[PDB]
RNA sequence: AGGACCGAACCGACUAAUGUUGAAAAAUUAGCGGAUGACUUGUGGCUGGGGGUGAAAGGCCAAUCAAACCGGGAGAUAGCU
RNA sequence: CACAGGUGGUCAGGUAGAGAAUACCAAGGCGCUUGAGAGAACUCGGGUGAAGGAACUAGGCAAAAUGGUGCCGUAACUUC
RNA sequence: AAUUCCUUGUCGGGUAAGUUCCGACCUGCACGAAUGGCGUAAUGAUGGCCAGGCUGUCUCCACCCGAGACUCAGUGAAAUU
RNA sequence: GAUGUCGGCUCAUCACAUCCUGGGGCUGAAGUAGGUCCCAAGGGUAUGGCUGUUCGCCAUUUAAAGUGGUACGCGAGCUGGGUUUAGAACGUCGUGAGACAGUUCGGUCCCUAUCUGCCGUGGGCGCUGGAGAACUGAGGGGGGCUGCUCCUAGUACGAGAGGACCGGAGUGGACGCAUCACUGGUGUUCGGGUUGUCAUGCCAAUGGCACUGCCCGGUAGCUAAAUGCGGAAGAGAUAAGUGCUGAAAGCAUCUAAGCACGAAACUUGCCCCGAGAUGAGUUCUCCCUGACCCUUUAAGGGUCCUGAAGGAACGUUGAAGACGACGACGUUGAUAGGCCGGGUGUGUAAGCGCAGCGAUGCGUUGAGCUAACCGGUACUAAUGAACCGUGAGGCUUAACCU
């Protein structure tokens, strides 16, 4: 969502706070959210993890505060937005495991591995 | 752009016209008789007119509520008990505008605000 | 084909058996006889004189009212042509409904317009505030150098600057159609058209493919 | 910002033109009496639309 | 207006039952899934409320697998289907928004109790 | 106790906006610095111009200062406009 | 100038308060010598803002923030 | 370096990226010992850099309350030409 | 007898030596991608870190991050960081006053717009009798971007790796327009909580002031982050290029005779303005058909009576609006206000009753209150007049005619 703005780590390894250097998908792309690709750089990390401070990765915001709205229009709005880290040259995820629930936006056949982790939606 | 939006500010803060309002329409009960500004008057309408309503029915309860508007614990009196059963069958027209406007220093139009039930 | 001459009063959902929820103006045309058909020989083109309301018959002005009697006669908001080929109408009010759009789903819907008024750039051209703060003496929203120098000497037309902002046919183009309920002068589009309720509006397919 | 030069007495009417002043349309007379009073409001004494309000 | 209320009155439900700022419910909307049609229940706690003729809203606070999420339901939709009511509770407010930043103790809802 | 601390009166003047034919030939507003001390203020007195005064900027010496104001030499001189 | 500036001393009520701060009041004195409408851009002074949160900019300028008493507790360094 | 021209020196630290900043090197264009050298707790409306909080500073403006602006009545300027 | 410097901001406009996208030739062009040249200016053409920078280097994007003109575009539009005032210090030079195309910390940015020019918006008159309309459309402007995915086709091509053309389909980024139904923001005119204090005699209940005192939530309206839609297809004539048939020139040749293709350019198609289009256009409808004089008589001037269609005016007002303008309504009425009922929002009034020593709780009650909203209603206000505009509309010719 725009350049900055922290968000937690929705998946293992190098946790806690990351920033958001870059909104790819185009030219003058404004903000992203509910499940686009996000050009991070690990902010915080973990003592151990698989990924430490410094790292600039990509990852896929995975919870948003503007919500989702659906065709009926009702929203579905979490506290707090979050992503998830993954490989930087070609995709998926680079944990293993997916704290917190998800949104049925990632079932996109190209996010699979994510929703199919225990959470919800 | 104002579009559709209802309410007069005449020209100062909205505690101002909570006095100059409420100053004039407890001195339109008294009198029964005005001669403010047209705007100042059009505007006074439903102030009074309300006020009246609220006093076809007496009760502490329609009273108490009469006496925050208009904090002359005096014209209440006049409500409820004088135009009050007076206009306990009117419609609302319990006021008149008679214009005339174009005072002396402010070429500003006055009117003539009065109870529809005045003369006599 | 021709359109019909309606009325805005619309915006309301319309959910479906499938979970959707469809945005869309409501339109009213309650039948729109023609008042007049203009002929190539006679006037120099085809097109198809309507009307839909009807006036109080008091405002209706002679002039008027002799127009409208010198054929289907039963006043209405104002005329309105409707430029039409290779198929015409019977003259006389010919009485015309919604369900003129019923293997229809193209629509256009031509309203008014918004109605600023007030004008002033940066709403009117969509202009970028100056420094809010950093300085900045009152210039904070601003036009800011309108044209160049000497070389250029004037100030080219077209030249953004505020101006009245609203009243301006601005039509739509496309909008799917939902239900043209007739026997109720009801027809639904997709949503958001010009006007603001209680207007007028010239509903018809879309030009566009 | 300042006129370079004195505009003439000419121009100065031309601007004067929209600035001449207008009737009254002709006004009104009451039914109670010729009371030869502005259309839409209270007579010289009182009296508006037949009737009469305010004594005096 | 007129066309309109009872054009849109001749789309609402009856379905809908009692509610408050306070009530928990329990809705129960579809998911479609991949080939399927569930339906997914979201037990939670109405802070806010529709109220709006067939534009009616919900807005319900759960707190799922540690975060919280809040989902403003449409009344009306058919994807709505079922939705209980569970346990209703004492607010004595319109909108529970300053029930928002709290957690277990700090939003211990009073159940109401009649 | 203290050229001590926080802070009104009181003294001052770091910041921004507004004012710039001002309310004002230096202010107003919101912040700001000192506030028992080389403090601050009333009243009266003494330093006079190449002279004074100066915790020193050429600063101040009556909205004037790298030599005050008034009058005189004086119609200075002006190969310049 | 019937000028939002300058001008030394004296008196010192009530409620709350550390108080000559501040807020509301008393005694007392006032509404500032153009007004009436309207409710545009724009300028001035303010209030509230979705998500983000210094990406602004020469510079966090300006804002926003912090703010009380009691108690707990408090680092390098130190002329103690 | 308030001193370095070459100069964004070179290396290290901080950043995703640092012509600034901090720690070094020494090749000091052109430091250096009361026109004091090097340190220094405390102090500072002092210069530079960093961060946490904070936010309309900004993405990107939206609405709202007031004083003008606009209309009417009375008074009635200005520079310039 | 003054033309304000550099950079930034804002807002631009043009050129083409074109950065992307579009069309072609050659290739050391297998495909995919390139290299270079020709054509093309429709549209589009990055955010940050460092520095005053422009630029540049760096990070990370994009279809691409074009070059240049415009007083090195833009201070009577913004800034004031760089740079030339006065303070001060360092290195440096000079005995010194001071000095530097060295550095360093500090350092007042005026103007109410007459004329042209623009952006909006009215008033006159003219269009040949006067009106109310609906159009025609000469012209003018707006818009003209593009990613990825799939199908084609894992095909053509290729040893494999890899991987098209043409054509079709879906969903994005940026931009524009419209609109509040939704999601939200605002909502000092709605409801509530609460601190200090004053007051209404006191209890209770209320109101004033303290940023709306502080604060919670919110109707209408307005809005974006919300929502819907658009940059097209299709034609015309082409650019570069490609060609057919074809001699001058026995062949050869795209050209000389003569035909055919061909791009985001150009004309048009789409949206809006538009008859002051003085070359003032067209069609539909409505109104007026009473009398005299002076004559310098081919025209007038004037008189009495008449004042139409329509217009304006005044008043009630509007999602219209700076004022004018535009729309609705004016008792043959819902045009405003009030009123009635509902909605909505707040959140269970006051009084009484009971429980508790009391704060307070429970009941009455889900109340009480409730703006711009919806449905409806003449209670109030929208007077009968009057006002302006007239009285059959020039001449010549042609077509029709008794
Ligand atoms: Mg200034
Ligand atoms: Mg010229
Ligand atoms: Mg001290
Ligand atoms: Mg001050
Ligand atoms: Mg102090
Ligand atoms: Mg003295
Ligand atoms: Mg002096
Ligand atoms: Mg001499
Ligand atoms: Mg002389
Ligand atoms: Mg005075
Ligand atoms: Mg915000
Ligand atoms: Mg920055
Ligand atoms: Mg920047
Ligand atoms: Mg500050
Ligand atoms: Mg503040
Ligand atoms: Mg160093
Ligand atoms: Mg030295
Ligand atoms: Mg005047
Ligand atoms: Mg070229
Ligand atoms: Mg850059
Ligand atoms: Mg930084
Ligand atoms: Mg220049
Ligand atoms: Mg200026
Ligand atoms: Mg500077
Ligand atoms: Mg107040």
């Amino acid at each position: 969502i725009q350049e900055q703005t922290m968000l937690n780590v929705a998946d293992n390894s190098g946790a806690r706070r990351v920033m958001c250097i870059k909104v790819l998908g185009g030219s003058h792309r404004r903000y992203a959210g509910v499940g686009d690709i996000i050009k991070i750089t690990i902010k915080e990390a973990i003592p151990r993890g698989k990924v430490k401070k410094g790292d600039v990765l990509k990852a896929v915001v995975v919870r948003t505060k503007k919500g989702v709205r659906r065709p009926d229009g009702s929203v579905i709005r979490f506290d707090g937005n979050a992503c998830v880290l993954l490989n930087n040259n070609s995709e998926q995820p680079i944990g293993t495991r997916i704290f917190g629930p998800v949104t049925r936006e990632l079932r996109s056949e190209k996010f699979m591995k994510i929703i199919s982790l225990a959470p919800e939606v | 752009m104002r579009h559709r939006k209802s309410g007069r500010q005449l020209n100062r803060n909205s505690s101002h016209r909570q006095a100059m309002f409420r100053n004039m329409a407890g001195s339109l009960v008294r009198h029964e008789i005005i001669k403010t500004t047209l705007p100042k008057a059009k505007e006074l309408r439903r102030v009074v007119e309300p006020l009246i309503t609220l006093a076809k029915t007496d009760s502490v309860a329609n009273r108490r509520l009469a006496f925050a508007r208009t904090r002359d614990n005096e014209i209440v009196a006049k409500l409820f008990n004088e135009l009050g059963p007076r206009f306990a069958s009117r419609a609302g027209g319990y006021t008149r505008i008679l214009k005339c406007g174009f005072r002396a220093g402010d070429n500003a139009p006055m009117a003539y605000i009065e109870l529809v039930d005045r003369s006599e | 084909m021709i359109g019909l001459v309606g009325k805005k009063v619309g915006m309301t959902r319309i959910f479906t058996e499938d979970g959707v929820s469809i945005p869309v103006t409501v339109i009213e045309v309650e039948a729109n006889r023609v008042t007049q058909v203009k002929d190539l020989a006679n006037d120099g083109y085809r097109a198809i004189q309507v009307t839909t309301g009807a006036k109080k018959a008091n405002r209706v002005t002679k002039p008027e009212a002799g127009h409208f009697a010198k054929a289907g006669v039963e006043a209405g908001r104002g005329l309105w042509e409707f430029r039409l080929a290779e198929g015409e109408e019977f003259t006389v009010g010919q009485s015309i409904s919604v369900e003129l759009f019923a293997d229809v789903k193209k629509v256009d819907v031509t309203g008014t317009s918004k109605g600023k008024g007030f004008a002033g750039t940066v709403k009117r051209w969509n202009f970028r505030t100056q420094d809010a703060t950093h300085g900045n003496s009152l210039s904070h929203r601003v036009p800011g150098s309108i044209g160049q120098n000497q070389t250029p000497g004037k100030v080219f037309k077209g030249k953004k600057m505020a101006g009245q902002m609203g009243n301006e046919r601005v039509t739509v183009q496309s909008l799917d159609v939902v239900r043209v309920d007739a026997e109720r002068n009801l027809l639904l589009v997709k949503g958001a058209v010009p006007g603001a309720t209680g207007s007028d509006l010239i509903v018809k397919p879309a030009v566009k493919a | 910002a300042v006129q370079q030069n004195k505009p003439t007495r000419s121009k100065r009417g031309m601007r004067r033109s929209h600035d001449a002043l207008t009737a009254v349309t002709s006004l009104s007379v009451d039914k109670t009496s010729g009371e030869k009073h502005l259309r839409h409001h209270i007579t010289a004494d009182g009296y508006y639309r037949g009737r009469k309000v305010i004594a005096k | 207006s007129n066309i309109i209320k009872q054009l849109e009155q001749e789309q609402m439900k009856q379905d809908v039952p009692s509610f408050r700022p306070g009530d928990t419910v329990e809705v129960k909307v579809w998911v479609v899934e991949g080939s399927k049609k569930r339906l997914q229940a979201f037990e939670g706690v109405v802070i806010a409320i529709r109220n709006r003729g067939l534009h009616s809203a919900f807005t319900v606070r759960k707190i799922s697998n540690g975060e919280g999420v809040e989902r403003v339901f449409q009344t009306h939709s058919p994807v709505v289907d079922s939705i209980s009511v569970k346990r209703r509770g004492a607010v004595r407010k319109a909108k529970l928004y300053y029930l928002r930043e709290r957690t277990g103790k700090a939003a211990r809802i009073k159940e109401r109790l009649n």
